[PDB]
């Protein structure tokens, strides 16, 4: 359906921010989107194409990270199963942009196997300034 | 020439169907509600398109998996009850002693008692106030004391006017033509351990270590290492622990652990260092023909998630075991001493990450040990910066039909085809 | 790594014409492998075709994806005026996943 | 005897001397009902492939010659290299697109013989 | 001579298969989901093996009467609130007032109401303090007072492919050749009447009375008695009672016995004293054939066991009896009045053994009567000492297969085998 | 007429003039799939009697007499004391255990013939 | 009337939904028919029911 993020950010560099991402915004609900879908996230910078930053697997939140972030991301699921988490440390003006979570079967759903972030969430705009 | 009718070929297609079990005290897979098992025919000039990778019996075999656990759970106590407020002490912090109000088989009742409780399985509330980890989201159900999580070897036989193709060729990569095939009634008995990081107590490679991807260029997917030779791993739980029943309900009993009799100590799994090292070589000689020989290996640990999939998550003996195993994968290949890896128990499980389901694992009488056989791995490669001449690998998993693909690769089920026509100098008289 | 070109950055057309978009790899894809998103400021982005040809659930007749190889296209037939946005390739099979720079639509 | 399919490989000649081998194979809780549905449908593929036998008139045969005359727009290939270099995999590959046309000629054929064997027998 | 097929021979060969109901307000065994009765063929020349103690017809009919009486269960109310202490005085011993505290449909509010228990489903806590009988071990569901417990006749009826053969020897001691056999597709009406120590409603041996052992020798084998006439015996619960409903949840009503009315008396059966004694005459005749013309027979009464076996025991009205037999087997035998026996009632049943669940039976309102005949025993021969020329016979049962074995004796499912092979001067051209 | 199973009792050849009344006798919540998988019992019990009969070149037929000669290693009784002393549960009892090679020689004999014929109608 | 729905954790996973405010003003739920469209299907219906009647 929808994808429901945290809000905008702004940001001292050198300081961490952090994103939330869920499928339903009831906090005591049974989704079960993230224990069936990989979450993608992806920001873009004004004046850029969308950078991939990691994405998260449905099967125990195991992540999977870009190489040229590797050192400063961490990509969590809630113990309750029912929203991730994007953080990232260390922050830098080029870190500023739109920060979107995207749903992904992700070649893994059994009758077709197909790739599509087909649920997009919103956007949390996270500005690094000081 | 006229058209004739055969009825009988020795046609087949791909196909999808239900597979029914055989398989030659009650069990989580119910083995006792199978068929009796009884049959191998080879099928010479045959060659045979397999894709281990998209195998609708791995998909089936997880269903069942998780259809006979939840299955083997309905029955059993829910701990609604122990959903309480529990004032707890250290043992001594990795055990906790907690003690609460119970309710009793009388309503107007309550009584005090206390349990030795995993510091993984509560959380305090702000001695100290605690709870149980999973009690805000989750129903949780005692799993049934007497109803045993041992893998048993279940076979998959295809129903009638179905047939199981075996790939019978002995370096076979999951993907693509095998030229050497059989016919089978069912598969080999496939014990379904539920494991993370390393594949346990199951078949081996016949000559090499095989090395398996369903595209070993796109690092997104996960690499099956299957071993020629096992490598043992002993584990054990060394407390010596007493289970006690509370009566909680009418008819329901509750299993808490009642004293440590002895040391205090911690659950671990030793490994062999040279023969670990030894089949780390045979690996990297394997994985080295996918990558150049110039290429530096690295072994690291695990990049993150769950507890499951952090470490090496296993069950033996009823008890859940997370093990370190930062030992392991800790070493830089470039062209009787044991390594002891220390583990955690859980009591409180979610296997299969059902939303607001929980199990509470009854505590074992005694001493736990277990002696396995370590006869694969599961690996993720890291994304690399294309500038790079060193491939890190660390130890991935969590997706369990990783585990049943590691077994049912060289499977596969046809639906027969037995009506053909052709032409022949035959006429109806 | 793989690159994704989109080759006209900026295209302009009338609402109701033919337009074609155009991705061009520096490799060989898998066409499984490539998508199309539909992005424009203020708005969710949307998956348009995945698949190199497959239409989404809630995206119209007008869009259809074709391609191999290194080239791939996705056509509108009927530009609406709700098609005037910036439009992505990406491609899977490798992290990173990478997007391709972009071609927005204006009208005349 | 090869087998169960054990002539797959073997040519369609060879092939054809092994019918009995697959025909007599075709008809024989979490567990409970994935055992029992899977013989309902074991039933139905045999009872449709039964029905198509005697539609043609060649029910209570394995072999049956018909009076449908072979296009040759289906296939082109002389009887020694079809009978003696083919199996019937490779030539149910090349005929996959021409069987429904196939068989509705050998449901016309049959209802002609027997309207003809109808009209026969009242002399 | 060449082989000729036939299709359709008579042959049969013995068989076990799902048999299915028949049968010409609800009821427990819930024959309004069986099919329609409908056809008994006599077989000339036919001698048929019978065994009565190895018929799987008695068993799959155990199951079944277990499986209807569990499912008629589910729906019910659970007397889980119903586990409290009771304050409990004497109604004048054998009655007890018990007062306690409910549950409301709001969870907020209790209700102190009372009930009259029997001693026998109450144990006291150490007016005096009580608990129901089955509190600690088992969850009792409350039979839901609209079902009928009155035994409905039922035919059993074999599939397509299986017949029902039925021995029509009326001299036929259930094990053996039997030469008077006949064919039909479902048994007679039988009432799955749950009783012991003595068989009630059933049918009568034709002749004389019958005695059937598995093996008469053996001691340890149940002897089954078959009257050929009637013994019919009156039995009552003389006090008039009143049933009061309790609303102790949203939906869920209790049924409390209220008041009696009139006079406190003790439930009992009266048995023709000359009937009985004439009857016992006849069984000790029959039972002479087998030990002795001078065998001294003497009939004492219950070895032991649990109280369902210790009495006669059985279900009439909707209460449960459990009557002192001990005035029906007393007697020694050398070659207008009434035997009156005392009956309690019980409510919390626990009819099939099953551990940790029990069934509260609900009061009937008014008085209960119920005309019965005894057509037959359940005996059990006492060990001796070799040198004895003394038999003792005490009341047996307490295995409901040798009841529904005194019904099920005369009957058998074969499979029909219906392509025979044989040699004849035909040749196919 | 005696009904179904009447001629049990009968000689083998009085009993072999009432096979339609045992062969139409073949096919025709807790007591539900009671009721159900019976049924699918029946119906692959019919079937696979049926696919035996078909095999043998026997199908649609309840007396088929064959080429497959007899061997007197099986039974070496006259034609007269089988067909007038011998009831059909008698001559099961005797001949049991010859059963599946004789099944086998019937299954032989009909795939040779249809081949055979298959062969000769190409004349 | 807008309604703001609340989650209740009634117990262990259980979630009652409840109503939390109203926001803005309290109204009375409602159906409109169009008048003359009503009227008009009205006289049709009586012009079928008096050819019985
Ligand atoms: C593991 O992962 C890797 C990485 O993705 C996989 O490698 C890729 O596999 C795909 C499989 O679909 C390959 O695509 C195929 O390419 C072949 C060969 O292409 C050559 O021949 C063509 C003639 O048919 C020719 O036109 C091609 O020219 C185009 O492509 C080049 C780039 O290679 C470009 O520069 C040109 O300008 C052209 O655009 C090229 O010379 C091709 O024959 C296939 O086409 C078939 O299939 C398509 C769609 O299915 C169909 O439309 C066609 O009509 C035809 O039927 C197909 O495009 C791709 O080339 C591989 N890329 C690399 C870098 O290796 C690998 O397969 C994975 N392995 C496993 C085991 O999964
Ligand atoms: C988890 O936490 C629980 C607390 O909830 C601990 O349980 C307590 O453990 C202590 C110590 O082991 C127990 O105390 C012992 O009680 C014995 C029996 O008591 C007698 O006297 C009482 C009245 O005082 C009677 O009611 C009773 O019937 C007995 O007759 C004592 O004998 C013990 O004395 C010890 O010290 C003397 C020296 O002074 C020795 O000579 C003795 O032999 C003995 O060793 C002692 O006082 C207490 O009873 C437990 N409570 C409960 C509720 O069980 C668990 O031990 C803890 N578990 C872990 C693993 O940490
Ligand atoms: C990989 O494969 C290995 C080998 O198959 C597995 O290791 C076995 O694991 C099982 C646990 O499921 C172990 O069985 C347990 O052994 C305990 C001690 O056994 C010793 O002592 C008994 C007598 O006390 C001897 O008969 C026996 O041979 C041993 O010498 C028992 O106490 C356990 O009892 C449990 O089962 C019984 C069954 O009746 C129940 O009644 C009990 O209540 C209790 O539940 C049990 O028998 C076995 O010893 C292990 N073998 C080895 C060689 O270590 C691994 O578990 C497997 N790995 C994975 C991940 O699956
Ligand atoms: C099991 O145990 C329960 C106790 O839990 C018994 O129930 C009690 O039974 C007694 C005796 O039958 C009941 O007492 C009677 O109450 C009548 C009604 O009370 C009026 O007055 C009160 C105020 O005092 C009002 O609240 C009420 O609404 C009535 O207006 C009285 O009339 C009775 O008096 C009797 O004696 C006089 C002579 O002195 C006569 O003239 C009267 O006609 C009458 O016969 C008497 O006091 C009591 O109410 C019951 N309690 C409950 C909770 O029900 C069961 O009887 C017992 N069952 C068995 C089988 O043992
Ligand atoms: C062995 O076989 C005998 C004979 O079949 C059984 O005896 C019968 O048992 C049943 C149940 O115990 C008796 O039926 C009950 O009779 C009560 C009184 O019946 C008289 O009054 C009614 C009018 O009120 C007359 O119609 C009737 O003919 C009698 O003269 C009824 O109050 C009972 O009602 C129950 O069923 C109705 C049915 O709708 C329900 O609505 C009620 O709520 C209630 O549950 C019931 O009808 C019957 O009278 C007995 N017959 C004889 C001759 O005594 C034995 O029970 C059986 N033995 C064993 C061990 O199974
Ligand atoms: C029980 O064990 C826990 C775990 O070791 C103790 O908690 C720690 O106590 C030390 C003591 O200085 C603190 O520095 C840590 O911050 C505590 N850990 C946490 C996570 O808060 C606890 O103190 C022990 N209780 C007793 C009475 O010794
Ligand atoms: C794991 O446990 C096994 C026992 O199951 C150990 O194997 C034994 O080792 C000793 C000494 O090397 C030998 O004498 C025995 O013959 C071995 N077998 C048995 C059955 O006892 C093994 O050493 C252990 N491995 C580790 C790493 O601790
Ligand atoms: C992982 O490997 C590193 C490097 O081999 C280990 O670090 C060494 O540990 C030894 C033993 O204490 C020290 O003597 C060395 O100085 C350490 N550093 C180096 C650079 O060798 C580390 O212990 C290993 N971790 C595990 C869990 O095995
Ligand atoms: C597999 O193929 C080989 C190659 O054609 C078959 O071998 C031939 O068998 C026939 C028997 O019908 C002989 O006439 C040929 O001379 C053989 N040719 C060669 C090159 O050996 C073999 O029979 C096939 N196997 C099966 C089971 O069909
Ligand atoms: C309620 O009835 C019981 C049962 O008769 C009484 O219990 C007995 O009382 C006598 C009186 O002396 C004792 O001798 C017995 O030992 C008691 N029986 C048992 C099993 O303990 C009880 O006294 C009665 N209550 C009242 C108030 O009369
Ligand atoms: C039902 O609950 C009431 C409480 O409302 C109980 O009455 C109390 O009994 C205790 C003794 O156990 C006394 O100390 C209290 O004074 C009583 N009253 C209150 C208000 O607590 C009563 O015992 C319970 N049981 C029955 C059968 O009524
Ligand atoms: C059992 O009850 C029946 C009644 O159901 C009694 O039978 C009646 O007895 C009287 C006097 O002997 C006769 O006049 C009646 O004709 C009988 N039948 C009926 C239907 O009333 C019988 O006497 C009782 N038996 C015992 C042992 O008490
Ligand atoms: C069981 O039989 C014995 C012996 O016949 C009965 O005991 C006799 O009872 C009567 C009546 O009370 C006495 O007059 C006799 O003196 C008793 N003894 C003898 C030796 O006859 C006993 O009553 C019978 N029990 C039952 C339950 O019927
Ligand atoms: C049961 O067996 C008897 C004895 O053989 C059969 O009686 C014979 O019936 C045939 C009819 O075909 C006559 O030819 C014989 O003469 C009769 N013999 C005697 C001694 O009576 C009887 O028919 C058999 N019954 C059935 C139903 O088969
Ligand atoms: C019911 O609502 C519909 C809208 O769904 C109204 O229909 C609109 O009416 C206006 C004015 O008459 C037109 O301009 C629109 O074109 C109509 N359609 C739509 C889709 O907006 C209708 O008036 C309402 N009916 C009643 C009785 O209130
Ligand atoms: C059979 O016809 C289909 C038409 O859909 C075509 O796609 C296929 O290529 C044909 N096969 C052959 C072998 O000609
Ligand atoms: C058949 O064999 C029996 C038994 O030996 C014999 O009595 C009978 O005469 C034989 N019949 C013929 C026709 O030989
Ligand atoms: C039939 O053959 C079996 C072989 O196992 C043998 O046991 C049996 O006795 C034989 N029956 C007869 C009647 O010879």
């Amino acid at each position: 359906g929808r994808l429901f993020q945290s809000g905008a950010e702004v940001k001292r560099p050198g300081a961490s921010v952090r994103i939330s991402c869920r499928a339903d915004d009831d906090p005591y609900t049974d989704d079960d989107t993230f224990t069936k879908y990989w979450t993608h996230w992806i920001r873009q910078a004004p004046g850029q194409r969308p950078e991939w930053l990691g994405v998260i697997s449905p099967h125990f939140a195991r992540p999977i990270y870009s190489y040229k972030f590797r050192d400063r991301l961490t990509l969590t699921r809630d113990s309750s199963l029912t929203a991730v988490y994007l953080e990232l440390k260390g922050l830098q003006p080029d870190d500023s942009g739109i920060y979107f979570c995207a749903r992904d079967p992700f070649g893994d759903r059994a009758p077709h196997y197909n790739y599509h972030m087909d649920v997009w969430g919103g956007g949390t705009a996270v500005i690094v300034s000081s | 020439l006229w058209v004739t009718v055969y009825y009988g070929v020795p046609v087949w297609k791909d196909a999808e169907t239900t597979l029914f079990c055989a398989s030659d005290k009650h069990n989580v897979w119910a083995t006792h509600a199978c068929v009796p098992t009884d049959q191998e025919i080879h099928l010479e000039n045959v060659t045979e398109e397999f894709n281990m990778w998209k195998n609708n019996m791995v998909e089936q075999m997880h269903t069942d998996i998780i259809s006979l656990w939840d299955q083997s759970l309905k029955p059993c106590v829910k701990l609604t009850p122990l959903c309480v407020t529990l004032q707890c002490t250290n043992v001594t912090g990795e055990l906790k002693n907690c003690s609460f109000n119970m309710t009793t088989e009388l309503r107007d009742k309550k009584q005090k008692v206390y349990s030795l409780f995993y510091r993984l399985d509560v959380v305090q509330i702000n001695n100290k106030e605690y709870r149980l980890i999973n009690c805000n989201t989750s129903a949780i159900t005692q799993a049934c004391p007497k109803v045993s999580f041992e893998p048993i070897p279940i076979h998959y036989c295809a129903p009638a006017g179905f047939a199981i193709l075996k790939c019978k060729d002995k370096k076979f990569n999951g993907t693509g033509p095998c030229p050497s095939v059989s016919t089978v009634q069912c598969t080999h008995g496939i014990k379904p351990v539920v494991s993370t990081q390393l594949l346990l107590n199951g078949s081996l490679a016949e000559e090499e270590v095989m090395i398996r991807s369903e595209n070993i260029t796109n690092n997104a997917k996960n690499i099956l290492v299957q071993f020629n030779t096992p490598v043992q791993i002993n584990c054990t739980r060394p407390n010596n622990n007493t289970r006690k029943s509370i009566r909680i309900g009418p008819g329901q009993a509750f299993y808490a652990t009642g004293d440590i009799i002895g040391d205090i100590r911690q659950a671990h799994c030793n490994v062999s260092k040279a023969t670990w090292n030894e089949t780390l070589g045979k690996v990297v000689k394997q994985l080295r023909k996918h990558f150049g020989n110039n290429t530096i290996i690295r072994f690291a640990n695990s990049s993150g998630g769950d507890l499951e999939v952090t470490t090496h998550s296993f069950n033996c003996g009823g008890e859940f075991f997370y093990c370190n195993t930062s030992g392991l994968f800790n070493s830089t290949w470039i062209s009787n001493d044991s390594i002891t890896l220390p583990c955690r128990i859980k009591q409180i499980i979610n296997m299969w990450q059902r939303i607001g389901q929980a199990m509470y694992a009854p505590p074992i009488q005694g001493v736990i040990r277990c002696v396995s056989n370590i006869t694969g791995l599961i690996l993720t490669r890291d994304g690399g910066s294309t500038n790079s001449t060193t491939e890190t690998f660390r130890p991935g998993g969590g997706d369990m039909r990783d585990n049943w693909r590691s077994e049912l690769y060289k499977y596969k089920v046809v639906k027969i085809e037995p009506l053909g026509v052709a032409p022949t100098r035959c006429k109806r008289r | 790594e793989v690159v994704l070109t989109q080759s006209p950055a900026i295209l302009s057309v009338s609402p109701g014409d033919r337009v074609i978009l155009s991705c061009r790899a520096s490799q060989g894809l898998d066409s499984s492998h490539l998508a199309w998103y539909r992005f424009k400021r203020g708005q969710i982005p949307t998956l348009v075709i995945f698949g190199t040809s497959n239409r989404a659930r809630g995206t119209p007749d007008r869009f259809s994806g074709s391609g191999s190889g290194a080239d791939f296209t996705l056509t509108i037939s009927r530009v609406e005026p709700e098609d005037f946005a910036t439009y992505y390739c990406q491609r899977y099979g490798g992290t990173p996943i990478t997007f391709g720079g972009g071609t927005t639509l204006d009208k005349k | 005897f090869l087998g169960f399919l054990g002539a797959a490989g073997s040519t369609m000649g060879a092939a054809s001397m092994t019918l009995t081998v697959q025909a007599r194979n075709l008809l024989s809780t979490v567990w409970g009902i994935k055992q029992l549905q899977a013989r309902v449908l074991a039933v139905e593929r045999y009872l449709r492939d039964q029905q198509l036998l005697g539609i043609w008139g060649c029910s209570g045969k394995l072999i049956c010659c018909t009076n449908v005359p072979w296009n040759s727009s289906w296939s082109n290939r002389n009887l020694s290299e079809i009978w003696d270099n083919m199996t019937w995999l490779q030539w149910d590959k090349e005929i996959s697109n021409y069987t429904q046309i196939i068989y509705g000629l050998l449901e016309e054929s049959q209802n002609q013989q027997e309207k003809n064997e109808q009209d026969l027998l009242a002399l």
